[PDB]
RNA sequence: CCCAUAGUAGGCCUAAAAGCAGCCACCAAUUAAGAAAGCGUUCAAGCUCAACACCCACUACCUAAAAAAUCCCAAACAUAUAA
């Protein structure tokens, strides 16, 4: 009996408004602003698969953050049988 | 006063 | 035993050696508190109340920060770093805010640091605040 | 201690699963339902809201209601009702970076992100990760015509999936 | 932390840790503060106050503990290990607990 | 105590001790883990 | 190249030696010269 | 070395530690290249359980062994000295390194049996009721196998099983 | 700053379609009629077949001679298949199915009256033979545990090995022979009939060189 | 030894699946912590492990028993130059 409220299904509205951003009954839909009104870093975000260890720079925190996760993955693989 | 091969 | 070829410095150390330089060059207040074992919620909350006045909380390993200080001008800050050591670094001396936030926790010791290239004690800060 | 569960806005009920937990710990279920429904009166019903019920030693309860889950925000912005059954192979929804940016503004106010004083870029990077688990593809620009084409193809796929499920369910009946 | 917390701080009225951070003999005393100031140990008894005093007078570090019975324990950490101090602290906790009750 | 040719700790609270010339496994949390070298 | 350690809290007040020269230099100058210095100082500080 | 004194004055306990006189290693070791005290003085394979002058330097006041990290001994030599001290205690050669007894504890008299080269603890050993055939004889160990490499001045090697 | 190191990658590795060990039949599909002699030499001395790794990187190495009956194969199959990860691990048989017929006489009968009827089939194995070979996207530490469990339950001495550990084993034995300080070796004495020793030695000892006794392999013999 | 916050109860299926019945992905916040390696819960909670910090654990990475019938069964011995 419990579910989410009905979602929109209009391409025009779904591409011109952020439908679920406004959660209040008395509020209005949040209109999408023009491209010039959004920060530059938004459009440089990685929309694809995660960067691999080879792509990452060995002097960045991202490189060593990736190696630590891989070592944790290896530890879990080795521990499973142990 | 101990030589190279001195042993206590 | 023949010594072993010295292990080549890891790239993270270099990044840490560069971020320490930056924190130490581009900030003015550099307090040095002992990172006591407050709960995760409390540590996050006290770090949000300090960030209200944009007073950052750094944490650097004592095996990178010490070499740096040894070879740097801050050669008298070494004794402080015996144990867990967080840095409370702000870009403009906001001591009174830090001090009142730091006084909410009776057991968290403010050990000292260096404001405006002057190594102070705890009372130095409490005096610079007044 | 802390009781933490997702409770839909305005639809708190005395039934499971929160009710039994509250009763076992001594908190009155009816009182919470009234308080939660009253404090979530201005929010559209059915919105999943993560709740944090702080139970004090005398069994008086304080509730800490946060912003809706990111799963809702991404599903609502895509127009989809259910996520992908096999994310990475099937694209169940399509949203733009602008949608994610607008969601981050609301979700950045949640106490989890707000207390960390993280830049909005960090919240955007997190939302993109959650989208990659729901089957929703984030694209730099989406037109109304491109979204209609995808919706048309997605409807066909979903209809075929229903037929496949019916076949399995019908086969199970024959078993 | 865990070892001290298991015993608890029920008979300890106040714990005061006084050390000079710039001095070179405060490592043991500072380690003692970290253990007693842990959330677990502090949570055992909320009426006990852990007070950390930072001085730059150059005096040797000292730890003063006040129990509910009124007896006090003074531990001078200049030439004492953290483990030794914590062991003595725990023993006196046990002694003052049985006396009161 | 169960006699064992190979002594194995069955939980984190098991501790190995050599007493009266032979090895023992003692466990306060789960006394059933107690083992004697055979 | 190495800043001096912090003075003890109980030790008598100590002033850096580099300023000791500045303290003496001010006494030698004349009030008219100090006054002219001051007019430029007040404006420069604003 | 460092001592600790506990003094109760005016219903207050003061715990303090003082640094006492510390002995120094004799100068000019004959083998400076040595990596542990034993081989620095060319003592490897040349000491036994009865060399209390040597053994007593590596034990605590109550007869306990000292950590290997403190003494600097290697694992091999540290284990040899460890066994040698146990045999020295059992032989009665360390009468001033007895265990600490709490106040009010006077040990009850126990039969005096002179013994030496005792590998095991007397209480942990069972009688040899069945000796077994000559080709499978149950033997009584004497000494320690850790000392098997000690310098042998006789043509017969040390018998470790009697 | 705990120093992390690169994790090994198995991206090039490929898992066969049938990862698990196949079923081994008790007896050959066509039953053997001709009864065969005991031929105990088939488990004596060094193995010449299936001594090297083929597809996988891990295996169980035989350290003695023995016969594997169907009961052993079931223990190996069920233990390995239950313990292995089908997605990331694959296992192949490195031994043929039971093919050598073993005869038994009916209970209670005296000596004589001809040879007994065929009762069961066995697979002869020699020391040095790989018995099961495993591979896939895993490390030796992952499979060593359950492979060692299986090896312990075999009717001959056996040990789980890898490409690295197997090669190190062989290199160590070669080094021991090269640096051996004993001027007298079993090979030299036997091949020259020194002391007339060949009167107490088998012709096989000229090639076994004191490392094999019956079905038993002595790894510490040089 | 020490220590553990968080998008989030990822979606899917499911009466319920919340790291931990199954299927897919396995991205990301925080200096640091696996969309979870082992327990646990009807589902949750709850206890560990891999993280950070602290900091010289400065680990071995070879395994391991015993019982019979008249009564154990030489005595003994670790020390003087291989004969
Ligand atoms: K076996
Ligand atoms: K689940
Ligand atoms: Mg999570
Ligand atoms: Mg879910
Ligand atoms: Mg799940
Ligand atoms: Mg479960
Ligand atoms: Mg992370
Ligand atoms: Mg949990
Ligand atoms: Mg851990
Ligand atoms: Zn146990």
């Amino acid at each position: 009996a419990l579910k989410d409220p009905d979602v929109c299904t209009d391409p025009v509205q779904l591409t011109t408004y952020a439908m679920g951003v406004n959660i209040y009954k008395e509020g209005q839909d949040v209109p999408l602003k023009p491209d010039a009104e959004y920060p530059e870093w938004l459009f440089e975000m990685n929309l694809g698969p995660p960067k691999t260890l080879e792509e990452l720079d060995p002097e960045s925190r991202e490189y060593w953050r990736r190696l630590r996760k891989q070592n944790i993955w290896r530890h879990n693989r080795l521990s499973k049988n142990k | 006063s101990y030589l190279p091969g001195y042993v206590p | 035993s023949p010594p072993s070829p010295p292990q080549e410095e890891i790239g993270l150390i270099r990044l840490l050696r560069r971020e320490i330089a930056a924190v130490f060059q581009d900030n003015r207040m550099i307090a040095v508190c002992q990172n006591v074992a407050l709960s995760a919620e409390d540590k996050l909350l006290m770090r949000h109340q300090l960030r209200k006045h944009k007073i950052l909380m750094k944490v650097f390993p004592n095996q990178v920060l010490k070499p740096f200080l040894e070879d740097s001008k801050y050669q008298n800050l070494l004794p402080l770093f015996v144990g867990h050591n967080m840095l409370l670094v702000s870009e403009e001396p906001k001591v009174k805010e830090m001090v009142r936030i730091l006084r909410t926790v009776p057991f968290l010791p403010l050990l000292g640091g260096c404001i405006d290239d002057t190594i102070l004690s705890r009372q130095g800060f409490i005096n610079y605040s007044k | 201690g802390v009781i933490r569960a997702i409770v839909r806005a305005g639809l708190a009920m005395p039934g499971p699963p929160l009710g039994p937990v509250l009763g076992q710990r001594g908190v009155s279920i009816n009182q919470f339902c009234k308080e939660f429904n009253e404090r979530t009166k201005d929010i559209k019903e059915g919105i999943p809201l993560p709740t944090k019920i702080l139970v004090k030693p005398d069994r008086t309860f304080e509730i800490k209601i946060g912003q809706p889950t990111v799963s809702y925000f991404l599903k609502a912005a895509a127009g989809i009702e259910k996520g992908a059954r096999q994310t990475g192979k099937e694209v169940a929804g399509l949203v733009t970076l602008k949608h994610v940016y607008e969601i981050a503004r609301i979700k950045a106010q949640d106490e989890a992100f707000a207390l960390q004083d993280v830049p909005l870029s960090s919240v955007v990077r997190s939302i993109i990760g959650s989208a990659r688990s729901l089957g929703i593809r984030v694209v730099k620009d989406l037109s109304s015509e491109e979204l209609a084409a995808f919706q048309k193809e997605r409807a066909i796929f979903l209809a075929a999936q229903k037929e496949a499920d019916l076949a399995a369910q019908e086969e199970a009946a024959k078993k | 932390a865990a070892a001290l917390a298991r015993l608890g701080l029920r008979p300890v009225k106040q714990v005061r840790v006084q050390f000079c951070p710039f001095e070179k003999n405060v490592e043991s005393t500072r380690t003692f503060l970290q253990t007693v100031s842990s959330e677990k140990v502090r949570s055992t008894n909320l009426n006990c106050s852990v007070i950390a005093d930072v001085r730059h007078d150059g005096s040797e570090p000292c730890v003063d503990v006040l129990f509910g019975d009124g007896h006090r324990l003074i531990m001078r950490g200049a030439h004492l290990t953290a483990l030794e101090m914590l062991t003595a602290f725990a023993s006196h906790i046990r002694a003052r607990d049985a006396a009161g009750s | 105590f169960k006699n064992k040719t190979v002594l194995k700790k069955r939980c984190k609270d098991c501790y190995l001790v050599k007493r009266r010339g032979r090895w023992y496994v003692y466990c306060k949390t789960h006394p059933r883990h107690k083992q004697r070298q055979m | 190249e190495a800043l001096a350690g912090a003075p003890l809290d109980n030790a008598p007040k100590e002033y850096p030696p580099k300023i000791q020269q500045l303290v003496q230099d001010i006494a030698s100058l004349t009030l008219l010269e100090i006054s002219d210095l001051n007019e430029l100082l007040k404006k420069t500080l604003k | 070395f460092r001592e600790v004194v506990e003094t109760q004055e005016g219903k207050t306990t003061i715990i303090e530690g003082r640094i006492t006189a510390t002995p120094k290693e004799s100068p000019n070791p004959p083998n400076p290249s040595g990596q542990c005290p034993i081989c620095r003085w060319n003592l490897k394979h040349k000491y036994n359980y009865d060399d209390v002058l040597l053994l007593s330097q590596f034990i605590r006041p109550h007869g306990g062994m000292l950590p290997r990290k403190i003494t600097g001994l290697c694992q091999e030599e540290h284990r040899k000295i460890e066994e040698c001290v146990k045999m020295a205690h059992r032989a009665g050669l360390l009468p001033n390194h007895r265990p600490r007894l709490p106040e009010g504890v006077v040990p009850k008299s126990k039969p005096q049996l002179n013994r030496y080269l005792t590998r095991w603890a007397p209480g942990s050993v069972k009688p040899i009721y069945k000796k077994g055939p000559r080709w499978n004889r149950v033997r009584m160990p004497v000494g320690s196998p850790l000392l098997r490499d000690n310098v042998c001045y006789s043509r017969t090697p040390w018998k470790l099983y009697h | 700053v705990k120093t992390l190191l690169p994790v090994p990658s198995f991206e090039d590795v490929s898992i066969p379609e049938k990862p698990k060990l196949r079923f081994i039949e008790r007896a050959p599909l066509v039953p053997k009629v001709r009864r065969e002699p005991k031929n105990l030499s088939d488990i004596r001395g060094p193995s010449t077949e299936a001594t090297e790794f083929t597809e996988g990187n891990f295996a169980i190495l035989a350290l003695g001679g023995g016969y594997l009956h169907w009961g052993h194969f079931e223990m190996m199959r069920l233990t390995i298949n239950r313990s292995m990860d089908p997605k990331n691990m694959f296992a192949i048989w490195r031994v043929p199915a039971p093919f050598k017929p073993i005869t038994r006489k009916s209970v209670g009968h005296r000596m004589g009256g001809g040879k007994g009827a065929i009762d069961h089939y066995v697979t002869p194995v020699k020391a040095g033979r790989l018995v099961v070979e495993m591979g896939g996207r895993c490390e030796f530490e992952e499979v060593q545990g359950f492979l060692d469990q299986v090896a312990h339950k075999l009717p001959f001495a056996a040990k789980a090995v890898s490409r690295g550990t197997l090669e190190k084993m062989r290199k160590d034995q070669e080094e021991r022979e090269r640096n051996n300080q004993n001027p007298w070796t079993f090979e030299r004495i036997a091949t020259a009939n020194m002391l007339g020793i060949r009167k107490v030695l088998s012709p096989y000892d000229l090639t076994h060189k004191g490392k094999y006794w019956g079905k038993f392999y002595m790894p510490k013999r040089v």
